[PDB]
């Protein structure tokens, strides 16, 4: 809320440590991993030494109700709220005190369970229960995004480039038209925001399977901090119980930077996935799509002003909920005066903490709401007054300044779905090739 | 096969009372059992304390580990799969834990909570229970603890905790929107008419009354409230009109809701007293038995207490508008008591007829609004109830629990809602002023 901009940064460890539990003891996110013995594994905010001590009383609490045949769902204190989540022998705990809602802390440590399980696979998950030895970076990382908003892992989808039609089938076709017999599915990448999907017959996509992908790639590990060409192991909660399935990423250049993803499921197809990429990089360039697509991607988050004119709604969200997919309006419109980052890092967080109660309004406990309102008016600051709306087809966000009213979105919603429903072709992906 | 989500275990406890471990036992005061039920709901073993004592003691626990964080003292709300568990700060240092076992659905074996009552009035339900206890015993619960000390306490808690949770029906039953809220239920006429200088609608029956609490000596304060209609003439004679049921919004609110030397505090809970003998008839915490010599009359004074720093009750029953004439401690005389009972079924005669058209007196297809007033505590309702298995029964469960949902998410300032099947709920803050225009199709 206020003291966000100091909240991001991690324990200076140069201090005593009473104070120092203390500055851990105020920030506003945590998520922790503690293993079924009750020994804490990892902790993003804090060190091991200043977990264990403090969090040996949820294993305490933990250990009464698994003794009474009754795994523990979750506590609520006052602004704080602690999630508890069950997965094999790790236990999953996240502590909150902006306003979140269980089912949004559920979705998050969901996501933090996903990439554990996608460096180990399922028979060793279990059996081997430090065990994370090269996903403390890759989790710690992924927890920054979560605590700046993570508009795409809160709605549980994934963003999209403004192509046409035409264009983006061109990409796939020159995408499929290059294929060996070792391509499970690859994706295509710029800035975060998925190109192109190729798919086999019988091999289906998952759209689980993708935020594995994105979200250790794109989002936390900044594609493991460059380095050139990268081979990782995988795995797939659709192809699980099986062998480390096998990933190829390399950065597509000559944010601007475009990645691109190959996955096999054999060990020696390096090679044969390098050379694919080298055959791709010189069709692409040959027809100039590379060179648009840096372009493109350096020009995201379209204007609201001009996606609609005289419109003074200040943000946009949509998705749809058949062909899972997301959208987004510009961001660094707030104003256009601030340039430092600490007034444009509080804007983004403030601007989904105008969305955070509201997901949670929507979903509720069979509750079935369909539009809801609100006003979040300052004091005197400003009449800042969020909007919403919805449907078992699709989901719509929407931000109003202190002109407000029921016809104060109305007179906009009807036809910002009309926009996306128009622009839907250059904005979601259907299917692969 | 569909197993009632019926409550578990509801304790009692003072962390400060045991300091060591001998004392530790102590800690709880009251506890309640599916088994302990059993014994009286008809009239409406080391090793089992073993885990009484060993649950509570999480709470502690809990308790002092969330103070930490958030400076948010209570852990109010436990959540678990299979019984949902509340926590709520009644006094300075008592706490109240309760476990409301889920609907069990044995799908072979499957929970849910669709019907089960959200946590959200709960901590409304059992501030109304112990604000109800503290009025029949002392002022504040912890000044009750100095004064009959540990073990009195103990009999007197089972006495009335045994009997209210003995049907405190853990489900979405009653008007749950009337329910979070504190409030003094308010009848379609509401307020009488206020002043004198105009006739209207119920306008100088305010002075006959006012004039009451000044004729008669020692009466400090009476409240009045039309629960049942008109006398039946219809073939059966009496209707039985104290019995089983529940109270009825838009019909049973109190009026005439004061004069002075009554909080107003203190005054929502002897109206939610008043409303326990039309609820539960000549079944209340000091078992009200009505006289047969004056059928128009209950209780008497001839034991009986209310606590608002010793008021002794008497009640005057016509068919509808329950009287709680609130005598002083010492100044009416026990000793001339049937006198006073004439001139009371004679003073009040007059005010039954008259009285009865002035509280029938009222003030987009369909709106129901609700107004509470924080300074005032007023109730003014109009949201239906849930019936008994103006809407069917599944369809106001989904209602009143969306209504409640979004009270606690606020706590201009408005909010909006809607629903598949066509709702519109907006709860609205301006003196602050509670408006919500709930609306339908």
């Amino acid at each position: 809320m206020e003291g966000f901009e100091r909240e991001l940064d991690n324990i200076p460890d140069t201090l005593p440590d009473d104070e120092r539990l203390a500055l851990w003891k105020g920030k506003l996110k945590h998520y922790l991993i503690l293993s079924s013995a009750g020994k804490p594994i990892w902790s993003r905010h804090g060190d091991l030494s200043l977990v264990n001590s403090t969090m040996g009383v949820v294993q305490t609490i933990i250990s009464f109700y698994e003794g009474a045949r009754n795994p523990l769902l979750g506590f609520t204190a006052g602004k704080v709220r602690f999630v508890i989540l069950i997965k094999g022998p790790l236990y999953f705990v996240a502590i909150s005190r902006l306003r979140e809602s269980d089912a949004q802390l559920r979705a998050q440590l969901e996501a933090l369970y996903m990439q554990i399980l996608s460096t180990l696979t399922l028979p060793i998950l279990t059996n081997i229960f430090g065990p994370l030895q090269g996903t403390e970076s890759l989790l710690a990382s992924l927890a920054d995004s979560f605590t700046k908003g993570s508009p795409s892992t809160l709605l549980s989808a994934l963003e999209c480039l403004r192509l046409r039609k035409s264009q983006r089938q061109a990409i796939t076709n020159i995408f499929l038209k290059s294929r060996c017999e070792e391509l499970l599915y690859g994706l295509l990448v710029a800035g975060g925001k998925l190109v192109s999907v190729i798919r086999p017959r019988k091999h289906s996509l998952h759209p689980s399977d993708l935020q594995l992908i994105f979200n250790m790639l794109f989002e936390s590990g900044g594609i493991k901090g460059n380095g050139g060409e990268n081979w990782i192991p995988l795995c797939l909660p659709a192809f699980n119980n099986t062998g480390y399935l096998y990933m190829y990423v390399s950065f597509l250049d000559d944010d601007d930077l475009t990645a691109l993803i190959l996955i096999s499921p054999s060990r020696e197809a390096f090679y044969a996935l390098q050379s694919m990429r080298t055959r791709l990089v010189s069709q692409l360039l040959s027809t100039g799509y590379l060179s648009l697509i840096r372009s493109t991607a350096l020009s995201g988050r379209p204007s609201i002003t001009s996606i609609l004119p005289k419109t003074p709604l200040l943000h946009f969200l949509y998705k749809s909920r058949p062909n899972v997919q997301w959208c987004m309006s510009s961001l660094s419109s707030l104003t256009p005066p601030g340039a430092t980052a600490t007034e444009t890092l509080l804007a983004r967080r403030k601007l989904m903490s105008v969305y955070e109660e509201l997901h949670a309004a929507l979903h509720a406990r069979h509750a079935h709401l369909r539009v809801v309102y609100s006003t979040a008016d300052e004091k005197e600051g400003e009449g800042l007054a969020c909007l919403g709306w919805s449907t078992p087809a699709f989901e719509v966000y929407c931000v109003a300044p202190g002109c407000v009213g029921r016809a104060g979105m109305a007179r906009e919603v009807n036809r910002v779905v009309q926009w996306a429903r128009r622009e839907e072709e250059r904005l979601f992906i259907l299917g692969g090739g | 096969g569909i197993i009632p989500a019926q409550l578990g275990f509801l304790a009692i406890y003072n962390p400060a009372l045991g300091t060591t471990d001998e004392t530790l036992e102590d800690q709880i005061v009251y506890y309640a059992t599916a088994s302990t039920l059993s014994q009286a709901r008809r009239r409406h073993s080391k090793e089992e304390r073993h885990e009484r004592l060993r649950q509570i003691g999480l709470a502690q626990g809990m308790v002092e580990f969330a103070k930490s964080f958030s400076d948010g003292e209570p852990v109010d709300t436990i959540d678990t799969e299979k019984a949902r568990v509340i926590l709520v700060e009644v006094e300075e240092g008592w706490w109240i834990l309760a476990s409301i076992d889920l609907t069990r659905l044995p799908p072979a074996y499957e929970y849910s909570s669709r019907e089960v009552k959200p946590p959200s009035l709960l901590r409304a339900d059992l501030l109304r229970a112990y604000d109800l206890f503290l009025l029949h015993h002392g002022s504040s619960l912890s000044s009750l603890l100095a004064s009959q000390g540990r073990a009195q306490l103990v009999a007197s808690l089972t006495r009335f905790w045994d009997h209210f949770l003995a049907t405190w029906n853990v489900l979405l039953h009653g008007n749950p929107a009337c329910d979070v809220f504190g409030g003094i239920k308010l009848a379609a006429s509401g307020e009488l008419g206020i002043g004198v200088g105009e006739e209207e609608r119920g306008s100088g029956e305010r002075e006959v009354l006012e004039g009451l609490v000044e004729r008669v000596e020692g009466l400090v304060d009476v409240v009045v409230g039309r629960y049942g209609g008109p006398p039946s003439e219809k073939g059966p004679e009496e209707e039985q009109w104290l019995g089983l049921g529940g109270e009825v919004g838009e019909e049973d609110g109190a009026v005439f809701l004061g004069v002075g030397a009554l909080d107003r505090k203190s005054l929502r809970g002897v109206v939610q007293w008043m409303e326990e003998v039309y609820v539960w008839g000549e079944n209340a915490f000091g078992k009200p038995r009505r006289d047969l010599s004056t059928g128009h009359f209950l209780l008497g004074l001839s034991p009986k207490a209310i606590f608002v720093e010793r008021l002794r009750p008497v009640i005057y029953v016509s068919q509808p508008f329950i009287y709680i004439l609130l005598f002083s401690e010492i100044t009416p005389s026990p000793s001339t008591w049937p006198t006073l009972a004439e001139s009371l079924h004679a003073q009040l005669s007059p005010l039954q007829k008259p009285l009865l058209h002035s509280t029938s007196y009222r003030p987009q297809h369909q709106i129901f609004d609700l107004v509470y007033d924080t300074e005032t505590l007023t109730l003014q309702s109009t949201i239906p109830n849930i019936p008994d298995p103006i809407w069917t029964r599944v369809e106001a469960l989904q209602t009143h629990a969306q209504i409640l949902a979004i009270l606690s998410s606020g706590r201009e300032g408005e909010r909006t809602c809607k629903t598949a099947r066509g709702w519109w709920i907006v709860w609205t803050r301006v003196c602050s002023v509670l408006g919500h225009l709930r609306s339908v199709s």
